[PDB]
C-alpha cells in the first residue's frame, strides 16, 4: 500500500528513465524476504516487472527485472505469480540475451518453474522454449549447461513431440559433444539422461548413434559416479539396436566386457543387453567379444544371474550370436563347454525358466551340438528329454488352434526339432532319441505347411535313418508318402533332406 | 540369423542437487513445501 503501488505505477511509466530507476529498487526489494513476498502478492506489480523485462532495451533494467523474478522464484506464490503474468513467454525470450547475468537468471526461473510450476511444461512447449534451449549448448559455462539440459530432461520425458522438436533442433549432435567435452559430473550425468530419454524414440536413435553417441556414452562407463555410468548404461542398451552396423565399436566392446564382472545388477543387466544388440549379424564385433574372453565372461554371468531372465536372456542370445557364423565360432562353441557353461544352459531349459528365456537356449543348444565333443556332456546333462518336451507340448498348442509369453509355439517347435537334428549326429544320442518315441511325432511334422519345419523334420529322421532299425522304423511310420512329395519341394534344404531319408531308408 | 533385443527404458530407478548459477544474489531457502514434494 506505499512502496509497491508507487513502483508499479513508475514501472509502468512512459520515460523509461523513471522506469529504469524503479526496476533497481524493485530488485533491490526482491533481496529481501518481507517486500520479496510483498511484491509476489501484488498482481499489477509482477505483471509490471515482467512487462518491463521482454520490452525495455536497458541491458541494466534487463538484469534487474530478470533478477527480480528469480529471486520471486523461490517461492510457490512467486512462481504463481510468474506463471500468470505471462512470464513464461517473456522469460523464454530472455534466454536469447547477450548478457549472461540475464541468460541466469532466465534459464534458473524457467527451471524452477518447470520443477514445481504445474502447467509450466506445456508454457514453456508453447513458447518455443525447446528450441532455444537446445541452441543454447554451444555456451560454455557447465553449471548453466547443467540447469539448461536438466530442463529439457523435464521436457523430454515422455512427451514424444518434444523429444522430435529437441532433434529438429539439432539436439544430439549438441549432447553428444557435451559427453564427449566436459568432465563436470553433474552436466554428464543431467546431459546423459537427456540421451536416455531420447533414445527411446526410434526416429533419435539414428541421429545420436550417428554423431558418434555410442562412443562419447562408452567414455563413462568407469566413472566413479555410479549413477553416471549407470545413465550411460540405459541410453546405449536403447540404442544398441539402432548401432549393430556402427564401426569402431572395439573400445566400448571391451569396456562392456569388463562390465559384466559387475556386483551391480543393473550394470550387468545393460552390458549383457548392450553385448547382445552388438553381436547381431556383425562378425567384427563377434570376434572383438571372443578376443577378449568373452565367452568366458557371458558364462560366468550367466551362472551367476541364477533366475534373473533379465540378465540370462540376453546373455544367453549373445552366447547364441558368438556360437555362429564369424571365424571364430566354433571355437566359441568348444570354449563353453571349458568354461563350464553346459551345464548351467541345460538347466535354462528348465521352469522357472519362461519361453523367451527357453527360446533363446534351445537356440544356443542347437549351436553348440555343431560341436562334436559337446554332445556327450550335452546328453548327460538330459538336454535331449527336455528338448522333446518342449517339442511335444508345443507341438499340441499349435495344432489345438498367436503369441504365448510374447514367443510363437512355431518357433519353439522347429527350434526343438532343429537342435534334435544336430544332436541326433551321434549315436548315442541317435539311441536316445529314437528311444523317446519321437520318429511318429517327427514324420507328422513333415506335413507342416511352414518349410523350416519341414526342414528340420526331415533333418532328423535323415540323421536317425542312417541305422537300419531306425530306418525300417521310419518307414514303418509311413514317411514315404510325405517325403516323395517334399522331394519336389522348390527349397534346397527340404528337397535334399527329403531324399536322403528316402535314400537311406532304401540301402 | 541372430535376433535383435529392443529396449526402450525412459523411466529409471529413482534412487547433492544441481549447483546453482553463479550470480549476485542473496542465499534465498526455497519453501519447504518445493523441497520435500517431487517435481510437478
Amino acid at each position: 500500500t506505499r512502496a509497491i503501488p508507487e513502483l508499479t505505477k513508475l514501472l509502468n511509466d512512459e520515460d523509461q528513465v523513471v522506469v529504469n530507476k524503479a526496476a533497481v529498487m524493485v530488485h533491490q526489494l526482491s533481496k529481501k524476504e518481507a517486500s520479496r513476498h510483498a511484491i509476489m502478492r501484488s498482481p499489477q506489480m509482477v505483471s509490471a516487472i515482467v512487462r518491463t523485462m521482454q520490452n525495455t532495451n536497458d541491458v541494466e533494467t534487463a538484469r534487474c527485472t530478470a533478477g527480480t523474478l528469480h529471486n520471486l522464484s523461490h517461492h510457490r506464490e512467486g512462481l504463481l505469480a510468474i506463471f500468470k503474468s505471462g512470464g513464461i513467454p517473456a522469460l523464454v525470450k530472455m534466454l536469447g540475451s547477450p548478457v549472461d547475468s540475464v541468460l541466469f537468471y532466465a534459464i534458473t526461473t524457467l527451471h524452477n518453474l518447470l520443477l514445481h510450476q504445474e502447467g509450466a511444461k506445456m508454457a514453456v512447449r508453447l513458447a518455443g522454449g525447446l528450441q532455444k534451449m537446445v541452441a543454447l549448448l554451444n555456451k560454455t559455462n557447465v553449471k548453466f549447461l547443467a540447469i539448461t539440459t536438466d530442463c529439457l530432461q523435464i521436457l523430454a520425458y515422455g512427451n514424444q513431440e518434444s523429444k522430435l522438436i529437441i532433434l529438429a533442433s539439432g539436439g544430439p549432435q549438441a549432447l553428444v559433444n557435451i559427453m564427449r567435452t566436459y568432465t563436470y559430473e553433474k552436466l554428464l550425468w543431467t546431459t546423459s539422461r537427456v540421451l536416455k530419454v531420447l533414445s527411446v524414440c526410434s526416429s533419435n536413435k539414428p541421429a545420436i548413434v550417428e554423431a558418434g553417441g555410442m562412443q562419447a556414452l562408452g567414455l563413462h562407463l568407469t566413472d566413479p559416479s555410479q549413477r553416471l555410468v549407470q545413465n550411460c548404461l540405459w541410453t546405449l542398451r536403447n540404442l544398441s539396436d539402432a548401432a549393430t552396423k556402427q564401426e569402431g565399436m572395439e573400445g566400448l566392446l571391451g569396456t562392456l566386457v569388463q562390465l559384466l564382472g559387475s556386483d551391480d545388477i543393473n550394470v550387468v543387466t545393460c552390458a549383457a543387453g548392450i553385448l547382445s544388440n552388438l553381436t547381431c549379424n556383425n562378425y567384427k564385433n563377434k570376434m572383438m567379444v571372443c578376443q577378449v574372453g568373452g565367452i568366458e565372461a557371458l558364462v560366468r554371468t550367466v551362472l551367476r544371474a541364477g533366475d534373473r531372465e533379465d540378465i540370462t536372456e540376453p546373455a544367453i542370445c549373445a552366447l547364441r550370436h558368438l556360437t555362429s557364423r564369424h571365424q571364430e565360432a566354433e571355437m566359441a562353441q568348444n570354449a563353453v563347454r571349458l568354461h563350464y557353461g553346459l551345464p548351467v544352459v541345460v538347466k535354462l531349459l528348465h521352469p522357472p525358466s519362461h519361453w523367451p528365456l527357453i527360446k533363446a537356449t534351445v537356440g544356443l543348444i542347437r549351436n553348440l551340438a555343431l560341436c562334436p565333443a559337446n554332445h556327450a556332456p550335452l546328453r548327460e546333462q538330459g538336454a535331449i528329454p527336455r528338448l522333446v518336451q518342449l517339442l511335444v507340448r508345443a507341438h499340441q498348442d499349435t495344432q489345438r488352434r498367436q503369441f504365448v509369453e510374447g514367443v510363437r509355439m512355431e518357433e519353439i517347435v522347429e527350434g526343438c526339432t532343429g537342435a534334435l537334428h544336430i544332436l541326433a549326429r551321434d549315436v548315442h544320442n541317435r539311441i536316445v532319441i529314437r528311444g523317446l518315441n519321437t520318429i511318429p511325432l517327427f514324420v507328422q511334422l513333415l506335413y507342416s505347411p511352414i518349410e523350416n519345419i519341414q526342414r528340420v523334420a526331415a533333418g532328423v529322421l535323415c540323421e536317425l535313418a542312417q541305422d537300419k532299425e531306425a530306418a525300417e522304423a521310419i518307414e514303418a511310420e509311413g514317411a514315404t508318402a510325405p517325403l516323395t512329395e517334399l522331394l519336389h519341394s522348390r527349397n534346397e534344404g527340404v528337397a535334399t533332406y527329403a531324399a536322403a531319408v528316402l535314400f537311406r531308408m532304401s540301402e | 540369423a541372430d535376433t535383435l533385443l529392443h529396449f526402450a527404458t525412459e523411466s529409471t530407478p529413482d534412487g547433492s542437487s544441481l549447483s546453482a548459477l553463479s550470480l549476485d544474489e542473496p542465499f534465498i531457502q526455497k519453501d519447504v513445501e518445493l523441497r520435500i514434494m517431487p517435481p510437478v
